[PDB]
């Protein structure tokens, strides 16, 4: 598994060289902004039930066919699997936010997920829609000014958005 | 490989080799990664195979 | 590699749960310790050539016989490989300083070290002497928290060799 | 009880090794984050009764039917158990603040929570609304990183109950 | 397995009371000097092979019957087991030092060590002497003021001595 | 783990002969009361959460000490272990009641149950009281004849009381 | 696995036939010349570290790109795995030499080796070169006339060369 | 097949180690015992027809009843199968003699023997009688050690049948 | 210890079966080879003093720097320990010869060899040189197969060292 | 696991000296009668089920109560277990015979047997009688001078008797 530091180190090892001063400056800036990054990760973790609940409500309001008999979330076991999956993907998005790298998200969550869903009959368009709705709910929670020090966290917002978008693209 | 409670050094080391070859999927485990405390507990009889 | 962040994330992942306050605090300590560690890494990067030359000469001083004919220090290729190995250890020490974890050293040096030194008949004491010299020199290149970070990684490598 | 230090030692012990820079930096972050956390614990401890009575009143406001006869919250004994439960929750939140981990929360609250609430028909939403009241009060009883710590632990309790 | 904070919380909980002002004072005092304790743990960790080598040299100088044939450290296998045991006990003393509590030293390391040694014929007096020699080397290494900021650490020296003596008493 | 028919068979083979006609009549009577017994077992099974809830309420009403910090039914973890033990005991009582045997009860848990409680430190007399309260709730459910045809069931009630007594006596 | 005798037996069974007199003569010759085979196997075994070290030195002298950063024996772990591979292949060649049959190389040493190397990305030409170098360094110790009664062992040399070449050709 | 050489190699391989003096001495014992075993197999091959015919008639003598119509030993096909089976047993015994191990008997006759005999209602006592016969004549066909190896293998087959 | 007979019986026990030809032949090879092994044991035991002194001298010839002060071999106590260790190796080689197995060497020397040598900073090349000297002097006063056995056991020890 | 050679070596290493010329003479003697021992082991192996059947027939014709219902070997599976135990002990006696040492029987067969039978209620006296009956049958089969070269082998008979008697003593 990787973070920004391990990724840079691996690239330098491939080059066979020391980390350059520009790379050290990039990593210094990363570690400097790490406190904001921890705030964002805590925003994801503390508000996760709300994010999943809002995404699920909007998703099943949009696609009533998913909760009807013959739908892919019809019985309780299928709905529970749906909600479980949503929580798992959000949790690996939070891990990738903390790491600053998407390696854990790719290796663990999105590894063979498209083929799993294809073999299950799970509509991958609807999974991607669910991931988008979680992205929206999360973006509302990470932008919250309450209980933090006001400051510029647009880089974190964009990075979290990239993680969500990469999840939804890998699935669909 | 069956490893009882009393055993000799050859039986113990061969059982360790077999265990690491199967449980780690024929993947190389270097000398630094080998668990010494767990081997000691198994050597004493505190834990079974 | 095994860093503070990576162990945190792997712990939460193996437990199937989100990152809680304890892991955020561990990460916070990592992000703070980064400033001395990156400063130490930059200092060691500037002086890598001098450190390698000094460590090689210290190795030859403490083991005068190796340079004798018929032993591992004789020839220009062998001493070039000496300089290469000391460079490797220094590079992976700075990697572990940047990464805030022993991961670069464990993955790239320590994993396999004994089998390899045994196969090629390399004495771990040569490298221990070189690393002790580098320890002494970084005692003079650094100060404060940079010094203790660099020393901790250096003698992690030293205990790995011994 | 699983805290920063306990997780540190557990990892090192499981890998059968000494504590090195990764674990020592995690422990360093724990020690640096100690003082806002103990500050929050002190603030929540001075305000025992205000928080607990306000939380009980908040529960009885959000679910007015509970106080009516023939319901779970009718009776002086039930009210006293309201106060006792909210005080237990606050006590373990302060314990978690002190210990820099959800360890006290997991050991004393989160483990066995759902089965007990099922067996005694205690709605987790009552406690969730009480904890939300505690959160709102703590927002002004504390400031800065102490408030962040308290909120992290209260939200861990809530998400366990939700 | 406990630390000082968890032990304090446990004592508080058995009474059922919040932590007292004195208890929080003591815990904040432990926390403020915890960075001082990190250097003690680092001194133990960084010099462990040297400590064990000195202890082994002095132990087998004092009791030559062990390394003689018929002694319990005679073959390579038993000598390696002895050095491994020294490694284990010093590791657990370092864990106790970082934790501020001896719970790890008693729960895991020393739960049935005396019975193991007795059933194997290991003279527990010899193991306790090895622990004492390790304690002597550890004190010689903790008190080195090179590369550290000079300050009072008699509390840490005393606590480390207590852990070493507790291990020795458990074995003997 | 043997049933009343298997107890008869085991005794017959110990005496080495065929089953006696009086024994055959006794087992025929057991089969005749089998439907009695199945209604009793359904009463136990369907009302099990109610029985355990009532027994727990009464037990912690009459023994407040278990509730308090330092008590044995404190915190949620120990309360859950309490309720789980009550569930296991009631399950085993229903098993024995269907079986027609009490040895199936004593061989099932009661061998290790008491000394497990002793190693833990759990008061065995409180477990006996909990079993007795479960007996009272079980009785007030088996006597309940709503939506069940009416008739004498003295044997079932006596045997259920015997099994509850056997559990509460082998525990204490 | 097969030796020469079991291979002859298996080829005779497909015919529903007893072993012929010429086959029995061939097997009697094999066994009668077995002491030289034992000497050759002991020669491979006793000089195995020397063989592997010589072959490794030559291999990394010809091919410096294997030990450069980015090369496939670069870090200590990859080099260690390389040395394990050489030792394993030499050990299996000694097994085959003892058996008089290559069945143990086909069934065990090379059963999925090409696929292993292909999936890992290992340059199989360099592996075949390592095996060739081991063959060159092993012929010397096989042909060493010291400590053994002199005699004609050209067949043993050819057989060992066929085993080494079988390994090399199955890799590449 | 489980032979001396094969078990040597398999035991060394299961422990991931080279062939040492112990295993080489076992191999030496095999290579020395080959001569008696191979010429005993030669003798058994040269006399296969007489041995098999005598074995079939010995089975018909010790079990007269099977010869009568309506049960197993009746008919040309059944007796041809008797002869074929006894030839199978003799063939795999000679195989085991040559291979210096019970391997061929173990893998070709003994693995799955009871299930097959049970399914086809074949008495092991018939084959035991035939093998006791073959034992008796291999006594006089062979002298010295060769008799010894032949009888170990025949008695191994008999024990497998009982 | 791992002898021919012990490996035989262990393999037979692991399958839960009796001892048969494929095991008796291995035991036969052991009994055949016993005579050269015992003769080699007598030869190595009678010449043990000269062997040990010559081996120590060979070590000090090949590694002269060891005798210089501040090195491992300086001092009479260290050199007495050298003589004692070479005597240990020779004694266990005699044991292994007698038992016709690497069992004595494995149990008393090989098991734990690397860790013990690393902890006390003992160079395995010293002992390799001493065993090479013993091999050379075993080239004399041993003839034929006994010399072969002694050389095989010494080569086992050397291979374990390196 | 030990044999005569390893037992002698263990004693010598306990003394810390080389093996003595008397010990070497004794071990050479032991290995000179090796073919005698191989014939004895073959007599035990080739005739094992006949030995077990004869011993069982005699034991049940003597201790009639085991056959009858309520007897130890009455149930058909318990007869199976009886014969299995006899086969196992005969196998381990042949093991100790080939090894030339006795303690290999004591290690993996006899240390855990007495309390096992006591817990199971099996009379150890009948088991010891069964072992003695197998001793007599195997004595008859070992003394058989046909099929083997005629020679004095009283020592082998004495050693087999010692193994059988030790097994009986350990069981009972
Ligand atoms: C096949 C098995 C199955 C069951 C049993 C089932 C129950 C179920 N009911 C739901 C909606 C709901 N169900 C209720 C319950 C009712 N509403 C109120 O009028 C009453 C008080 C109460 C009935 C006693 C409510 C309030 C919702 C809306 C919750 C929301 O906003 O998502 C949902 C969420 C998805 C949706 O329909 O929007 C599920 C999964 N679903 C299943 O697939
Ligand atoms: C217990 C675990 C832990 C946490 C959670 C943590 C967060 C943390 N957030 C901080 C401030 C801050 N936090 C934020 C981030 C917020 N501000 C923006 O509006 C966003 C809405 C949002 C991020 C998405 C910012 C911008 C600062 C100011 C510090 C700076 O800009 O350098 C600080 C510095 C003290 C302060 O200025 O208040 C810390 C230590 N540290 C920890 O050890
Ligand atoms: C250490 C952690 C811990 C907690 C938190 C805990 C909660 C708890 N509260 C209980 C009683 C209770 N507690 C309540 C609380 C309710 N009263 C209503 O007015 C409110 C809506 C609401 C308060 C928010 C009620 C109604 C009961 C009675 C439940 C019953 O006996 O059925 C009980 C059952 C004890 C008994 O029956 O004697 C438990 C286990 N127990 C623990 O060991
Ligand atoms: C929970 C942590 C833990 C501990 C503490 C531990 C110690 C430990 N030491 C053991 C044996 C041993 N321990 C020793 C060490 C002593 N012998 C004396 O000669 C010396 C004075 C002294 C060395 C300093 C020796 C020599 C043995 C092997 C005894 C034998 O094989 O008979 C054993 C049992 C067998 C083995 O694994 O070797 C254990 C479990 N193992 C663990 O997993
Ligand atoms: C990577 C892991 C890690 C380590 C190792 C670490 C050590 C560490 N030691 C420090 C100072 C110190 N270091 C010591 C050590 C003592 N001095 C005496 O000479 C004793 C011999 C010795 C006991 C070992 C003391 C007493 C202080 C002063 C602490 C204070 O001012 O409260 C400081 C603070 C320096 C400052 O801001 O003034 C740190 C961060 N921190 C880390 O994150
Ligand atoms: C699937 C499980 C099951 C149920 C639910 C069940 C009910 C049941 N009870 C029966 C007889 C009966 N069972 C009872 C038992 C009752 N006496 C008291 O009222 C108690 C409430 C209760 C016992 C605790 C009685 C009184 C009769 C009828 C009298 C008789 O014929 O003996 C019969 C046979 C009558 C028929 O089918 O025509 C059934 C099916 N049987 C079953 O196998
Ligand atoms: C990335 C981690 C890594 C390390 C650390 C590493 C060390 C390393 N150094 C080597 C060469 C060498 N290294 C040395 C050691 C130095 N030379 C002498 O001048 C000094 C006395 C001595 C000072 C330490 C020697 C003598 C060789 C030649 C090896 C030989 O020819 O046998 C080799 C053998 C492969 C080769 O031919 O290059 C390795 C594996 N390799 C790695 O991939
Ligand atoms: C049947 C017995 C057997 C064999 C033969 C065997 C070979 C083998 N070699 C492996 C790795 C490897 N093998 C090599 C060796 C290559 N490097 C090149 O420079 C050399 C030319 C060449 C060796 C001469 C290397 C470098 C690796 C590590 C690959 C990596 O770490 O990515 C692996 C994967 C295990 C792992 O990577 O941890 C296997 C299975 N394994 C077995 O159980
Ligand atoms: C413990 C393990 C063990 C070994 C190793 C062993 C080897 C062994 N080598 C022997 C002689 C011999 N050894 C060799 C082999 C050598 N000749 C050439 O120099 C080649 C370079 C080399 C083989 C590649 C030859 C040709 C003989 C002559 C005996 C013959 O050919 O029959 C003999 C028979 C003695 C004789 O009649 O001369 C044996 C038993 N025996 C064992 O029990
Ligand atoms: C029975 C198997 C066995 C072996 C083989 C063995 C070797 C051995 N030799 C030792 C001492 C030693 N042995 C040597 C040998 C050196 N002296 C120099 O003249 C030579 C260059 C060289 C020998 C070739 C030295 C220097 C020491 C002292 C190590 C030290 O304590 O610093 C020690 C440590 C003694 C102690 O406990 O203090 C061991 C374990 N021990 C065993 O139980
Ligand atoms: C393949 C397995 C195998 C076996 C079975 C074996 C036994 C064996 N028994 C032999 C003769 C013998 N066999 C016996 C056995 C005794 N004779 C008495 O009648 C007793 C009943 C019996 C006690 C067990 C004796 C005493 C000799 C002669 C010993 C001698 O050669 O000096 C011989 C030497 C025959 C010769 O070459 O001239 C061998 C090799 N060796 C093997 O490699």
């Amino acid at each position: 598994m990787n973070d920004v530091f391990t990724r840079a180190i691996a690239q330098a090892d491939l080059k066979g060289s020391f980390l350059l001063e520009s790379d050290l400056d990039k990593l210094a800036s990363f570690a400097k902004e790490g406190v904001k990054r921890l705030d964002a990760v805590a925003a994801l973790t503390n508000n996760a039930p709300a994010i999943i609940s809002d995404a699920a409500h909007k998703l099943f309001a949009e696609q009533q066919e998913l909760i009807q008999p013959g739908g892919n979330a019809y019985p309780h076991r299928r709905m529970a699997a749906c909600l479980r999956d949503m929580e798992i993907i959000l949790r690996y998005v939070s891990y990738a936010l903390l790491a600053g790298d998407a390696s854990v998200l790719d290796d663990r969550c999105l590894n063979g997920l498209r083929e799993t869903y294809n073999a299950l009959g799970t509509p991958t368009q609807s999974v991607a829609r669910a991931v988008q709705l979680m992205k929206d709910a999360a973006m509302v929670h990470l932008k919250s000014t309450a209980n933090v020090t006001v400051g510029d966290c647009s880089s974190l917002y964009s990075e979290a958005a990239t993680y969500f978008d990469k999840a939804a693209a890998s699935i669909a | 490989i069956n490893l009882r409670a009393p055993f000799t050094s050859e039986e113990f080391q061969g059982a360790l080799y077999a265990i690491y070859r199967h449980i780690f999927g024929n993947t190389y485990v270097m000398e630094s990664e080998r668990p010494t405390t767990a081997e000691s507990q198994l050597k004493d009889g505190r834990i079974t195979v | 590699s095994r860093t503070v962040i990576t162990e945190v994330i792997a712990t939460a992942d193996s437990q199937g749960r989100f990152l809680n306050s304890t892991e955020l605090q561990a990460a916070f300590g990592r992000f703070e310790r980064a400033v001395p560690a990156i400063e130490a890494a930059r200092a060691l990067t500037k002086n890598q050539d001098a450190l390698v030359k000094g460590a090689v000469q210290a190795v030859f001083k403490k083991f005068p016989y190796v340079t004798q004919p018929g032993e591992k220090g004789y020839g220009d290729s062998n001493q070039a490989k000496c300089a290469r190995d000391i460079g490797y250890y220094l590079r992976f020490i700075t990697y572990s300083l940047v990464a805030s974890g022993t991961g670069p050293l464990d993955d790239y040096v320590i994993a396999g070290l004994r089998e390899v030194n045994r196969a090629f008949n390399l004495n771990p004491l040569w490298y221990i002497e070189a690393l002790n010299y580098i320890k002494g020199e970084t005692g003079k290149l650094l100060s404060g928290q940079s010094k203790t970070e660099a020393l901790l990684y250096i003698d992690h490598a030293i205990n790995a060799l011994s």
